[PDB]
């Protein structure tokens, strides 16, 4: 259901069953018992419920907000423009928080899946999380509990002044 | 004393004739309703003081309380609206006649203004 591009899953490499002993593997019998006593009734119930859902098929939509002029293109006391820009900035802040959440989910999934080789096999995920975390900390950090778009603008201006000072040295 | 010395002000006049150019307060005004509520409370306290049934005794007296309070409140609100309109009119006229004292300021957007960022660590 979820876009596999957003949440990448490596191809599943499952070893084939190659028993060498002649003893009856209790795991196989237990799995068959489970599939007979739980899976079948659960699947039948899900089939019934999915039929009922398909009988009454309705839709819900993802609301899309158009881009609005930022706080940079906003007069000193233009309360209307400032309100629009502040709402857009808060929406962007929420979206960036969710982006960081997605990256963290990727990192956790990689850490669990790779088992004992997570340190070497999740370097790419660690790098992606480091990049996103540094970007987020540069943008949304130290603002405080009363953060506003004007405060990010001020922090960005301070950072750009520091960059200019470094470049001129 | 501000409005006391305004030119053309007729002494001891509650409502000047120029006030009629303003819309009268609506009879459903919340302020007028509160004046009626004050009148009703006055009637209830009058009943309570004279030791008679507070909510039932003397309906005519409570009605008179409410009517008088609403009447005086309506005239009072009309005068108040007139005085505030006078204040706004005089302020606008003074601003218009003194452009130097109220000059338009350069409109610099936040992208241009440099406001210092104070971190919260």
């Amino acid at each position: 259901s979820w876009d596999k591009d957003v949440y990448p899953e490596p191809p599943r490499r499952t070893p084939a069953p190659a028993p060498q002993t002649s003893l009856p593997n209790p795991v196989t019998y237990l799995t068959k018992i489970f599939d007979l006593l739980v899976d079948r009734p659960v699947t039948l119930a899900r089939e019934f419920i999915e039929q009922q859902h398909a009988k009454n098929r309705y839709y819900y939509y993802h609301r899309e907000f158009r881009r609005v002029p930022d706080i940079t293109e906003c007069e000193e006391k233009d309360i209307l423009c400032m309100f629009e820009a502040e709402m857009q900035w808060r929406r962007d802040y929420k979206v960036d928080q969710e982006i960081v959440n997605i990256i963290q989910e990727r990192l956790k999934a990689c850490q669990q899946r790779e088992g004992e080789s997570y340190r070497q096999n999740c370097a790419k995920e660690l790098e992606q999380f480091t990049q996103v975390s540094k970007a987020f900390q540069d943008r949304y950090s130290d603002l405080g509990a009363h953060y506003s778009a004007r405060k990010c603008l001020a922090k960005q201006k301070q950072r750009m002044l520091a960059e200019r000072k470094a470049a001129k040295e | 004393t501000m409005m006391s010395g305004r030119p053309g002000r007729v002494p001891l006049q509650f409502l000047p004739n120029e006030a009629r150019s303003l819309p009268p307060p609506k009879l459903t005004d919340p302020r007028l309703v509160y004046m009626g509520f004050l009148g009703y409370c006055s009637g209830l306290i009058d009943n309570a003081i004279r030791r008679r049934p507070v909510v039932s005794a003397g309906l005519h007296r409570q009605l008179l309380y409410v009517t008088s309070f609403v009447f005086f409140g309506y005239y009072l609100l009309k005068r108040q609206d007139y005085m505030y309109a006078l204040r706004d009119h005089d302020m606008f006229a003074y601003v218009k006649s003194h452009p130097e004292d109220f000059p338009e300021k350069d409109k610099k957007t936040y992208g241009e203004i440099l406001e210092e960022f104070h971190p919260v660590r």
